[PDB]
């Protein structure tokens, strides 16, 4: 039922009791959860809804939570029951609950955990202990092709029964279709095939405790379970995999999304685990190391979704990987994994514990749905602002700084209407000004400046004008690293220019300043994972609650703003807040690029050049 | 948020009040407590905020003294 | 517009009959600036006119402006007045009837406004003063309601008709409820205290309407103003005009009566503030804010009224209804939306810093200032374009002849814009006529 | 080894 | 030149939220 | 003589290229932005300047998003 106004009329079905203040939770029929965070009852009810609940929108004061099919499973397999839940759900519920959520929550949590699938002698078993639903389950034509089929193409025969390699995530799929999702449990103290390896965490490892805690939550009752773990980057995410294989000790595979990754993943574990450097190898095609005796293998999806011939020995070490049946497989940047080539390795590799770990999980192409199953429910998701509040993570000032079109711009930029857009407003003259007196008021501040910029020529030639490094697709990863080390040991050079690269082809010094130009277009996972990625922890300022500081230069009245709206949206949902600067302080008196028009025309003249 | 007391001290001598009874002048002590009364009345006047503390000094101690008319 | 812009606006004897009430001799004192209220109380005993100059010197140089400010605002009231002193010179007086009536308001004597309710000895059905002040916000709510249109607010048909002369509500239809002018919205976000006074000063301006004595409705009003809270009056004792004007303020709740024949009647605290309008009552405990918005554009109300959830969905699309909270969603939509409706950005502002819940109010700012920035923005956008009805002149050969021409249309006033390097211009549909007439003798005349 | 198992369920309890 | 730099910030000075807050009339800087 | 007395527009030199666009373009169709008057200003018949703001109204419209 609707109100005139719109809003939902959920009062009726609403049994409101008389302890409003004392509870601090709202639970609306259509699953959506509300608390307040002001509630002296804040902690304990932000455990129980992080536990049974996905969040959605966390600021300041009041919380948005939904209740999911995955996230029940999830509950459940954490080892609570239903009773629990719905006892906890009304102690805090300000209302009473809903009999339709009641209704929904026993019918999700009654099947789960119910049918299991076991990696054994490098072959996938189905079992359980009802084998009336395995029985019925066989009439599904879907489940009929996946299950392994004989030499003569007969079937196969708590008995279990093998199932096709290739068919493993049409089983997974299928078997949510088939409302009974699958168990992925490890024997973590009962494995016997792949023995533990020298490898501990070394003294210099600390816990943090929401790392502690989102590992022990993975490790439900000591064994690990496969999911996804969300934390922002420098948080000790990578330390936290490392410690989550360390505490494996079986045969472990690490793939990353470039080489840069699957150094600083190998850095990691190096800094961190006892594991002796014999032990490390890197599948890559520039490093190549022996396969055999290698206890934690780290590669990259291409080395592995290369569908064209590889090199020779590529094609050995892929050979000795297929053979090898590991204990524990990570895999970072999950938000890159919903693509097929990638999806592919999954079926491609057979491990048993899978974990991802990345800073988001909003791919814009809602590719994610299938990713619950791809890998798993997802395990766990710092509160930003929290992780702010403690000093974890630096308290970021975010800002949006519009600038104005030039009226010969603007013009251009009306009268064309296809894709051919961008390049106007991306370099509009006074965006220009606006990003060089930034740069010179944060370089008289001595601040750590990186500019980013998607687009290939606005990135040339700003920061050829500005006479800066840039970074972009020929990227001679020596030089690269040159200039990398430049920005991190020179006082004379803190302007780094970076394309597209910056988001995960290589490695992001700590910065301060993040000015960023352009962006993808519509991209609110990407360019929020860059500012993520960006700014870091930095010491010196850490009780003021600004110490580092992003800009996202947007032309008025272009499309770009449309974007911009549209992407800082998913940074909204963290509570984030981007105040609107129409115009900067002090750009008068300070001298800058573009003064006259005269110039700003040949700038024109260049940019319609190109089209 | 202007809040002014205007704290009045009566000098309340009885000898020369005496003193000036018997001179038979135009003023006397009836006089001086009317006009502090108005004085005070009109203080209140003012504003509201105002208030008014009146204490007449007299040699035995000193005493807090605080129809078509206001009601206060 | 505050009481005193009121006062100042009516006749002269006007001002002399409401002086003759020293209630409101005392309210016009008390309305003064402190440097009238001290040469009042100079003032108060001097049977003798009192030279210009004279009293010019009083003051200090500096604060020469703000004495002549007080002495137009003292004669616009006309509490004094000038007379001829012997000899051509211009003396200063009090008004004789407004110095007496001061006197015995404040010197004492006279007799008393009306007689003390222990004629009738306690009241049988006595309220409690939260009991009254809680009557009152329930019969302004209901008033409010009637503006919204729900059926729950049967209200009397005469205040209908108030509401349709005060512009509040437009009567297209007869039979149907009137709908609410753009006027009338901004009303609706008035603070209480505003909403009441701008109501009464329709009412005041519409006072001859009803064949209503102004003056003594402005007497009683001050008189009520001087009340005490919790103690009642006694009815009797006043014209029958005053009677049905009591009668309406019953009908507001600004005064409780248990029945129309009570011979009692208890002022509340909105009547007592109601001659300050809205300043005044700095110390007004409102009750607690219960909006909470978040910096994702949220807004949580922990209301049940329908009143106020009208109110917020006058600026932000609704979400969700629970019992005791309602969760909405301010947008660049609705905003633009209300904006449209006549509502003003600053308004909508104002509102929510009101009914600000204590929690936010423990940030330094009382609502995150990007949400309020991005408010003010959407106004902005509504009204980017400005139009401009008018006439070009653009025929002109002789930059003379343009500078005159615009030189004597600015003495006109018709001007709209003005460009003499191009020597082109703008003029309204009004001035046009004249400047061109002029134009046309100008050219006859060479 | 902390890892073992761990839940706040006893830290959420009426008060 | 002096009066294209003129010209270009009387015309930056008519931008469009700009020009509002002026005629109606936190960070380091 | 040939004065013309219609509706003037005053506006941000954005505005301003954006008419003179839907003049010379005739994406309203006939051209009825006759002439313009001043560097800011813009002189039309009021029988189209609705639609004409119409059009503004939607070009502020997609420079923003939809919640």
């Amino acid at each position: 039922k609707v109100d005139e106004y719109g809003a939902k009329d959920y009062r009726l079905q609403m049994p409101l009791k008389d302890d409003h203040t004392s509870r601090p939770l709202w639970v609306a029929p259509d699953g959506h959860i509300f608390l307040e965070a002001f509630s002296p009852v804040y902690k304990y009810a932000q455990d129980f809804l992080v536990a049974i609940a996905e969040p959605v929108c966390r600021p300041t004061h009041v919380h948005e939570y939904k209740l999911t099919a995955y996230s029940l499973y999830a509950a459940v397999s954490v080892g609570l029951q239903t009773s629990d839940i719905t006892e906890y759900l009304r102690k805090l519920s300000k209302t009473g609950v809903p009999d339709g959520i009641m209704q929904f929550i026993k019918l999700c949590t009654v099947s789960y955990g119910k049918v299991k699938l076991v990696l054994k002698h490098n072959r996938y078993f189905v079992e359980s202990c009802h084998p009336d639903v395995i029985q019925h389950l066989l009439q599904d034509p879907v489940i009929r092709e996946c299950r392994l089929r004989n030499s003569e193409g007969e079937a196969t025969e708590t008995v279990s029964f093998e199932v096709k390699q290739e068919m493993i995530e049409e089983l997974q799929k299928r078997c949510i279709h088939l409302e009974y999702p699958l168990l992925a449990e490890y024997d973590f103290r009962n494995d016997s095939v792949n023995p533990d390896i020298n490898i501990d965490l070394k003294p210099t490892a600390v816990l943090r405790p929401y790392q502690e805690k989102s590992l022990r939550k993975m490790f439900g009752n000591g064994r690990a379970r496969s999911g996804v773990i969300v934390l922002p980057c420098g948080a000790g995410k990578s330390l936290v995999g490392v410690t989550a294989a360390c505490t494996v000790r079986k045969r472990c595979l690490v793939l990353g999304n470039s080489a840069v990754s699957v150094e600083q993943w190998k850095a990691q574990f190096k800094m961190w685990s006892t594991i002796d450097d014999s032990q490390i190898c890197r599948f890559t095609s520039d490093a190549k190391d022996k396969p055999i005796g290698c206890s934690v293998a780290i590669s990259t999806y291409s080395m592995l979704g290369h569908t064209t011939k590889r090199s020779w020995e590529a094609e050995r070490v892929m050979e000795w990987l297929k053979t090898q049946e590991w204990g524990l497989m990570i895999l970072d940047e999950v938000h890159t994994i919903p693509a097929k080539m990638f999806r592919r390795v999954l079926t491609i590799v057979q491990a048993h514990c899978k974990l991802g770990l990345t800073a988001t999980l909003v791919r814009e192409d809602d590719k994610i749905v299938d990713l619950n199953f791809l890998i798993g429910p997802k395990l766990y998701e710092a509160n930003w602002m929290e992780l702010q509040n403690n000093g974890y993570i630096a308290k970021v000032q975010c800002a949006e700084v519009w600038c104005p079109m030039s009226p010969e711009f603007y013009r251009e930029y009306v009268a064309i209407k296809t894709k051919k857009r961008i390049l106007l407003y991306t370099m509009n003259p006074n965006k220009f000004r606006a990003c060089q007196f930034l740069i010179k008021f944060h370089e008289r501040r001595n601040d750590k400046i990186i500019v980013f910029a998607d687009n290939v020529f606005a990135l040339k030639e700003y920061a050829i004008r500005l006479n800066k490094p840039y970074i972009y697709g020929p990227t001679s990863q020596g030089e690269r690293m040159q200039i990398l080390q430049n920005f991190k040991h020179n006082p004379k050079i803190n302007t780094i220019f970076i394309s597209k690269v910056g988001d995960t082809s290589f490695d992001l010094p700590e910065a301060n300043v993040l000015i960023q130009i352009s962006s993808h277009g519509g991209s609110r996972r990407q360019e929020a994972q860059r500012l993520g990625r960006v700014l870091r922890a930095k010491k010196g300022m850490v009780a003021e609650e600004y110490n580092a500081f992003f800009y996202s230069l947007v032309s008025q009245d272009t499309q770009e703003m449309a974007y911009s709206t549209k992407r800082q949206r998913f940074l909204v949902d963290q509570g984030y807040s981007f105040k609107v600067i129409t115009k900067l302080a002090g750009m008068e008196e300070e001298d800058l690029a573009f003064s006259t028009k005269e110039e700003q025309q040949q700038l024109l003249q260049k940019v319609l050049a190109a089209t | 948020d202007e809040l002014n007391l205007l704290v009045i001290v009566v000098d309340a001598n009885p000898i020369w009040w005496g003193k000036q009874a018997l001179k038979e002048s135009q003023f006397t002590l009836s006089k001086c407590i009317d006009a502090v009364m108005v004085l005070g009345n009109s203080h209140l006047f003012m504003n509201r905020s105002n208030k008014l503390a009146v204490i007449a000094s007299h040699i035995q101690e000193s005493r807090f003294l605080y129809d078509g008319k206001y009601e206060l | 517009r505050n009481l005193q812009e009121f006062l100042g606006g009516l006749s002269p004897g006007v001002l002399d009959r409401l002086y003759g009430h020293p209630a409101t001799c005392l309210a016009v004192f008390r309305e003064l600036p402190s440097l009238a209220k001290n040469w009042v109380m100079r003032m108060l005993f001097l049977e003798q006119p009192l030279p210009q100059a004279a009293v010019a010197l009083w003051v200090k140089k500096e604060f020469s402006k703000a004495q002549e400010e007080s002495t137009g605002l003292l004669s616009g009231l006309r509490i004094w007045h000038t007379q001829l002193l012997p000899g051509g010179l211009q003396g200063l007086i009090l008004n004789p009837i407004f110095r007496q009536n001061l006197r015995i308001a404040l010197l004492g004597g006279g007799k008393a406004w009306s007689d003390d309710t222990s004629q009738l000895g306690p009241d049988k059905h006595a309220r409690d003063v939260p009991s009254l002040d809680k009557y009152a916000e329930e019969r302004w709510e209901v008033v409010l309601h009637f503006m919204v249109g729900s059926p729950s607010a049967a209200v009397s048909q005469d205040l209908a008709q108030l509401l349709s002369q005060a512009g509040l509500m437009k009567s297209t239809e007869p039979g149907e409820p009137p709908c609410i002018t753009s006027a009338g919205f901004q009303f609706l976000l008035l603070d209480t205290p505003a909403q009441l006074w701008y109501f009464m000063l329709q009412y005041l301006q519409t006072a001859q309407s009803r064949g209503m004595d102004l003056v003594e409705i402005l007497s009683f009003l001050f008189q009520l103003s001087f009340s005490t809270l919790g103690k009642d009056y006694s009815v009797e004792g006043m014209s029958d005009s005053l009677l049905n004007f009591l009668q309406h303020l019953r009908e507001f709740g600004l005064v409780f009566q248990r029945k129309r024949k009570s011979r009692r009647y208890y002022p509340t605290r909105l009547a007592i503030n109601l001659s300050s309008g809205v300043s005044g009552a700095g110390g007004t405990v409102h009750q607690p804010g219960f909006i909470v918005v978040e910096t994702n554009y949220r807004l949580y109300a922990y209301t049940e009224s329908e009143l106020q959830i009208a109110l917020i969905a006058l600026f932000s699309e609704m979400l969700y209804r629970f019992p005791n909270m309602v969760v909405a969603q301010v947008t660049r939509e609705s905003v633009q939306q209300a904006i449209a409706s006549g509502i003003t950005a600053q308004q909508i502002i104002h509102f929510l810093r009101t009914r600000a819940h204590p929690v936010m109010l423990k940030q330094t700012p009382v609502l995150p200032p990007t949400i309020t920035d991005q408010i003010r923005l959407w106004e902005l956008e509504r009204d980017r374009l400005r139009f401009t009805e008018g006439v070009l002149y653009n025929q002109f050969l002789s930059q003379v002849d343009f500078e005159l021409l615009l030189a004597h249309a600015r003495e006109l006033g018709v001007l709209v814009f003005e460009n003499s390097a191009k020597r082109l211009m703008v003029v309204t549909p009004a001035g046009h006529s004249d400047v061109k007439r002029f134009w046309k003798r100008q050219k006859h005349s060479s | 080894r902390w890892e073992g198992g761990y839940e706040r369920t006893w830290e959420i309890l009426k008060e | 030149g002096t009066s294209s730099q003129a010209e270009a910030a009387r015309i930056l000075a008519a931008s469009w939220p700009q020009n509002r807050e002026d005629e109606e009339k936190l960070f380091p800087f | 003589v040939n004065v013309l007395k219609g509706v003037l527009i005053e506006c941000d030199p954005a505005m301003k290229q954006f008419l003179l666009y839907l003049d010379e373009s005739n994406a309203l169709g006939k051209k009825f932005i006759i002439q313009d008057i001043d560097d800011t200003h813009v002189f039309v018949i009021a029988e189209l300047v609705n639609v004409l703001q119409e059009r503004v109204g939607e070009l502020m419209d997609q420079n923003a998003f939809s919640l």
